[PDB]
RNA sequence: GGAUAGUGGCCUACCAUGGUUUCAACGGGUAACGGGGAAUAAGGGUUCGAUUCCGGAGAGGGAGCCUGAGAAACGGCUACCA
RNA sequence: GCGGUAAUUCCAGCUCCAAUAGCGUAUAUUAAAGUUGUUGCAGUUAAAAAGCUCGUAGUUGAACUUUGGGCCCGGUUGGCCGGUCGGAUUUCCAACGGGGCCUUUCCUUCUGGCUAACCUUGAGUCCUUGUGGCUCUUGGCGAACCAGGACUUUUACUUUGAAAAAAUUAGAGUGUUCAAAGCAGGCGUAUUGCUCGAAUAUAUUAGCAUGGAAUAAUAGAAUAGGACG
RNA sequence: AGGGGAUCGAAGAUGAUCAGAUACCGUCGUAGUCUUAACCAUAAACUAUGCCGACUAGGGAUCGGGUGGUGUUUUUUUAAUGACCCACUCGGCACCUUACGAGAAAUCAAAGUCUUUGGGUUCUGGGGGGAGUAUGGUCGCAAGGCUGAAACUUAAAGGAAUUG
């Protein structure tokens, strides 16, 4: 599909049969699970950390050798943010692209480009707030973007 | 799926778009606006009958080359003014300006009929008897 | 195809490809009939002694004849190797 | 996106047949699907399909044979009021004497004539021939 | 063609397409230990970093990464699983 | 609704013939009617230790549940001791054999034994004209406030 | 509370600010009384129904009311307009 | 489309054709018409893709959660026989469904009112070497739905049924001499009655009642403010 | 509404030409063309071909990313980098050949899987002319944009292909 972009790429990744194993790894949910809160104090994102414990150290997925996804780890030991990780990147960007065009409004294309950041904004924080994980008036307007990261 | 919605709740959608596109049909839309009432010479009536106010002689349309015998009238139930052809050979003598003939359409709904423009009707009941035994030799016409 | 009491009726019951099993009618004449001759020991090919197939206009135009063939008449017997199943 | 993964197996099952292929890779697999095919390999139309096991929604491979000249689904699956059987039967079947419209009752999914017998009715999937 | 072994593909061949169109999909990305002599340690590595991984206690170098697999140190060794 | 003050209208408000003697001493100060509607709507314990009056409430009033019974969801809550409940439904077209969407806003009295949102699915059932709109009367809170509370804060 | 045979903004007094709406409100149109029905025959439809059966409305227009179980009646009265 | 001097269309004679106590005509309507297209149209060049992207309403929307095995019960066709004085039923026997089962498996739930149902048996047997057979009270099945307390995630769908004026309609019987109709009529002992009828069906949306549990929605325990006791 | 105004150049003035030549051609040259601030919202704005999804056929290129090589070429000492080669795979802008298939045809990897007629959804069309006209509404400084009839008239209009 794609939404804001006919583009139709795939480019994923392809998740192993093995839902158990690795069978090559010794350690325990212990360690990792103290990598991984250790690590959001350190201030990562779980995407982030995800790919910080995939490469230097020895995790495929961290959702296997722990029972548990990193985000739900995070929620776990309290070290959520206030609002999801996607939603924060979507409106940080918004507002860098915000802030450009009030540098130059000449440029139409940032416009463009702001006016579909921002609606998938929308209909993402839409979907959060279906789900009782954006509070039932949660509403994005630039006038309080730009305060939202900080 | 060319347009159409499939789903099985889209019935709003299906029966509205179908008037939508309906309007489109000719004799719908003047079935529906009304047109055999307002427009048409007729009541929207199968026949009219009024009198003769002149006797005319129409050019006929191409490629024919004669001159086709008729009368206007004036309609006696809406006052309209028409000008109708009288059919069969002669019968523009069996009328007379000032008469009250008796007038249908030329099954064609409007529509000039032959090579006859702009003439949508013609006399089938002239002065109280009909046309067809006048032109045979039934019946006469009334005293005056 | 039969009728009432049984008893066949409707005529003409049509010939089948090999390869697809779709219905040969007459006038696909892209169809085929291939006779293979039933050898007898050292040399000798026995006459009135056919493998007989029959390949489809379909197939035959598609050019897919040929690896039926070593499809058909390999695991029919006729023929070692040459085509694998797995591709 | 995929809107009714049935109908794509069918057209797949369908292009198969129609290419001269004996192999159908069906993606992806559920339950209504193999409940089609199992009433379509018991009426024989089909040989014996193979539901691989992708951690994910499934695959199938179907055998055919080439009995089938088509296989189709009715998308809006409209609900059949016992006497409306008749009438689809009517539409998209060749013939009387074979081929079978195929159903989803509280009965099961299952083709137009046990549906018959066993006296159930509801929604329709498609059909075969 | 118009007959073949979807169950049973070659390997010769199931391992040119994508990792996404193979029978049952997976990844074509390994797991590897991987020393350097400065150190009597080794660390394991995945092949595509993304981040540029550290060594043990010798904080050196392990690998910067590229449009795919992960450049390695020069003066290193690795070995899979 | 209602709430605080009960006596806060120009007439008195009692429930009709329920005497009790101030020469008789008593800890209960009013003695109270009550009933059930039947149908197997269970009195609310709220409407026997309640204070208020509601002479249209169906579990303490002078009214009675009959006819038709039914539910729907609650889109309006601003009309003292009154709410406004949609039932919606699909309506059957041959033509195109297919269902499409409709609905109908049914004007519902609701007594203030009940703590009604907007968004309670509710049960409600027909009685007697009590009012312009009126016929029904809210009989069971089948909801309760779609997990609100669910969405919070943090700690 | 008043009024009704009785429910009810039915009406009045006070009080509140509510009620319908693109799932089309409200408004316009209708050469629209509604239904049983009718015409056209693959099916799906289409068109029609003033009119012998049921339900409604009127007795030139409007309102008012007497009598009475029942009428806002009209082969009842009263007033106004034509 | 015929007529401007050999008119197969006009005016007539003659002959002839179709329809026939009827035939023309005008208007409208339906069929034709897959030219309104849900079934079922069409949109590159013939009518017709909005210059482009966003996007609310609307329509639509991946896959996954009781799958599989064994035992009984009785209803309906249909098959060789007939046990017979056109039709009867056992069992030999496949076919086709339905009811309850036990497989880690709420059926709302207590409290008895009903127990028909059997692991029951109490003496055995009319009687085929007996598990073929059921009359027969005493330890002993809850649902079979009662009456009363106590609580229940909401639906679409489909099933059977109740409720459903007649005329109409589809349609059974009856020879108004026939037919359209009508609901009559038919019988001896036609000098003192005998008698069959006046059916069935449709009655589609919505309300009720009920059987289903697939398809498709819905609600649930994550700041556990969970579940039972 | 300022700036800017080289260039070329609607208007206009001219020299030609033709019967006429308000043109075609030449000379002059206003506006315009550039620009900033605001309008306008139309183009054969065209691939005259809605978007998302699945399937259906072989080929040589080439763009972008990656993978695989005791491959070439670059030498510094063997490399490392960098271009080139071959293979393979994604996502491209394209072509080539074929037709299972499609169409009235021209043609079409869709314009295919479609009377054996149902993946999802948006839009438009219903003989020609009248006519994008009239009327109302809204938008614009304006020119004009959007929305958009009817009376009447008409047997054709039109598409693709063939021979002349
Ligand atoms: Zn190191």
């Amino acid at each position: 599909g794609r939404m804001h972009s006919a583009g139709k790429g795939i480019s994923s990744s392809a998740i192993p049969y093995s839902r158990n194993a690795p069978a090559w790894f010794k350690l325990s949910s212990e360690s990792v699970i103290e990598q991984i809160v250790k690590y959001a104090r350190k201030g990562l994102t779980p995407s982030q950390i995800g790919v910080l414990l995939r490469d230097a150290h020895g995790v495929t997925q961290a959702r296997v050798i722990t029972g548990n996804k990193i985000m739900r780890i995070l929620k776990s030991n309290g070290l959520a943010p206030e609002i999801p990780e996607d939603l924060y990147y979507l409106i940080k960007k918004a507002v860098s692209v915000r802030k450009h065009l009030e540098r130059n409004r000449k440029d139409k294309d940032a416009k463009f480009r702001l006016i579909l950041i921002e609606s998938r904004i929308h209909r993402l924080a839409r979907y959060y707030r279906t789900v009782a994980v954006l509070p039932p008036n949660w509403k994005y307007e630039s006038a309080t973007a730009s305060a939202l990261v900080n | 799926g060319k347009g159409k919605p499939r789903g099985l709740n889209s019935a709003r959608k299906l029966r509205v778009h179908r008037r939508n596109n309906r309007w489109a049909e000719n004799n719908y839309k003047k079935r529906l606006l009304g047109t055999a009432f307002k427009s048409s010479p007729f009541g929207g009536s199968s026949h009219a009958k009024g009198i003769v106010l002149e006797k005319l002689g129409i050019e006929s349309k191409q490629p024919n080359s004669a001159i086709r015998k008729c009368v206007r009238v004036q309609l006696i139930k809406n006052g309209k003014k028409v000008t109708a052809f009288v059919p069969n050979d002669g019968c523009l003598n069996f009328v007379d300006e000032n008469d009250e003939v008796l007038l249908a359409g030329f099954g064609r709904k409007g529509k000039a009929k032959g090579d006859i423009p702009g003439v949508r009707f013609k006399v089938v009941k002239v002065s109280g008897v009909s046309l067809l035994a006048l032109w045979k030799e039934k019946k006469e016409k009334p005293r005056s | 195809m039969e009728n009432d009491k049984g008893q066949l009726v409707e005529l003409y019951v049509p010939r089948k490809c090999s390869a697809t099993n779709r219905i040969i009618k007459a006038d696909d004449h892209a169809s085929v009939q291939i006779n293979v001759a039933k050898v007898d020991e050292e040399g000798r090919a026995i006459p009135g002694e056919y493998v007989t197939y029959a390949l489809s206009g379909y197939v035959r135009s598609r050019g897919e004849s040929d690896d039926s063939l070593n499809r058909l008449a390999q695991n029919d017997g006729l023929l070692k190797n040459v085509w694998s199943y797995s591709r | 996106t995929r809107s009714s993964v049935l109908a794509d197996a069918l057209n797949a099952i369908n292009n198969a047949e129609k290419t001269g292929k004996r192999q159908v890779l069906i993606r992806p697999s559920s339950k209504v699907i193999i409940k089609f095919l199992q009433v379509m390999q018991k009426h024989g139309y089909i040989g014996e399909f193979e539901y691989i096991d992708d951690h994910r929604s499934g695959k199938i491979v179907v055998q055919l044979n080439g009995r089938l000249n088509k296989c189709g689904v009715i998308s809006p699956r409209f609900n059949v009021k016992i006497g409306d059987i008749e009438k689809w039967t009517a539409n998209l079947l060749p013939a009387r004497q074979f081929g079978y419209v195929i159903l989803t009752t509280s009965a099961g999914i299952m083709d137009h004539e046990e549906a018959r017998r066993k006296h159930v009715s509801g929604k329709i999937l498609g059909f075969v021939y | 063609v118009l007959v073949q072994d979807l169950l049973h593909p070659t390997a010769a061949s199931e391992a040119r397409k994508h990792k996404l169109k193979t029978l049952v999909q997976g990844p074509r990305s390994y797991f590897l230990d991987v020393k350097c002599p400065g150190c009597l340690n080794i660390t394991t590595v995945f092949s595509h970093a993304q981040t540029a991984v550290t060594c043990e206690s010798c904080s050196t170098i392990l690998c910067t990464p590229t449009g795919g697999k992960a450049k390695l140190s020069e003066g290193t060794s690795f070995r899979r699983k | 609704s209602t709430e605080l003050t009960v006596q806060s209208e120009r007439a008195f408000q009692k429930q009709p013939h329920i005497f009790n003697n101030p020469k008789v001493k008593t800890s209960k100060r009013t003695k109270r009617w009550y009933k059930n509607a039947g149908l197997g709507f269970k009195t609310p314990k709220t409407a026997i230790e309640g204070s208020y009056i509601d002479k249209k409430c169906p579990f303490t009033g002078l009214v009675s549940i009959r006819g038709k019974i039914l539910t729907g969801t609650v889109v309006s809550t601003k009309m003292h001791r009154t709410i406004v409940i949609r039932r919606a439904y699909l309506h059957y077209i041959p033509k195109y054999n297919r269902y499409e969407k409709r609905h109908k806003n049914v004007p519902v009295h609701v007594s203030p034994a009940f703590r009604v949102q907007v968004g309670d699915i509710v049960t409600v059932g027909q009685c007697r004209p009590i009012s312009k709109t009126v016929r029904f009367n809210v009989v069971k809170v089948s909801a309760a406030x779609x997990x609100x509370x669910x969405x919070x804060x943090x700690x």
